[PDB]
């Protein structure tokens, strides 16, 4: 199938129509994509299988051919963009400084926009167009609005 | 069964749409991946 650099839309045929899940990136041969979009299931991409690699719940990813390559990360300053690729939307960068999720291993970055469910995957990217994180998990604050963490993986 | 269909190419977009604001949050992350506030 198609492997080619670049954001990708995954999509299913099993509910009516055709439904966008999700969004992913592909990058150095590797689909990465957050595990709520496909649960851990194979992707076609035209008569092509992709299989997966490596996933983890916790951390809320999953890649595909190969070892999770993204690595490049927020540097904690910098304003960043969400390339958000809405269910049957073209894909739009839209700039932000992101906030901060404070847990009790460390501080992740956190990017408060509001977009349909089936645009979990959507990449973050610093200036230099590196995927700092993907969009997707979070949480709803107390005025109802949506802050997700900018979730990375570890390339080995 | 689920497929891939391209979307673009990742680039930096000079003059995009700046929005959104900056929260400091007190969260936790539980077992299943789940994002919590701590107060
Ligand atoms: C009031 O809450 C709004 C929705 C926002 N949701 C999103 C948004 C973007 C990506 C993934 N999930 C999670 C469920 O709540």
């Amino acid at each position: 199938g198609e492997t080619t650099d670049g954001v990708y839309r995954v999509m299913t045929r099993r509910l009516l129509g055709s439904t966008q899940v999700g969004v992913g990136v592909m990058q150095e041969g590797v689909f990465h994509t957050m595990w709520h979009v496909t649960k851990g299931a194979a992707l076609r991409s035209g008569e092509g299988r992709l299989d997966p690699y490596w996933g983890d719940v916790k951390q809320d990813l999953v890649s595909y051919c190969g070892p999770w390559k993204l690595d490049a990360a927020w540097d904690g300053l910098s304003e960043v963009q969400l390339l958000a690729v809405p269910p049957g939307e073209r894909a739009k960068n839209i700039q932000t400084l992101p906030g901060i999720f404070k847990t009790k291993d460390g501080d992740i970055g956190a990017v408060a926009l509001d977009y349909p469910a089936g645009t979990s995957g959507s990449p973050i990217l610093d200036k230099c167009g590196r995927v700092i994180g993907l969009y997707g998990n979070g949480v709803v604050i107390k005025n109802g609005s949506y802050v997700s963490a900018i979730t990375q993986g570890k390339r080995e | 069964d689920m497929y891939i269909e391209r979307a673009g190419d990742i680039t930096w977009e000079k003059d995009a749409e700046v929005t959104g604001n900056s929260p400091r949050l007190d969260v936790a992350l539980d077992e299943s991946g789940d994002f919590s506030l701590v107060e």
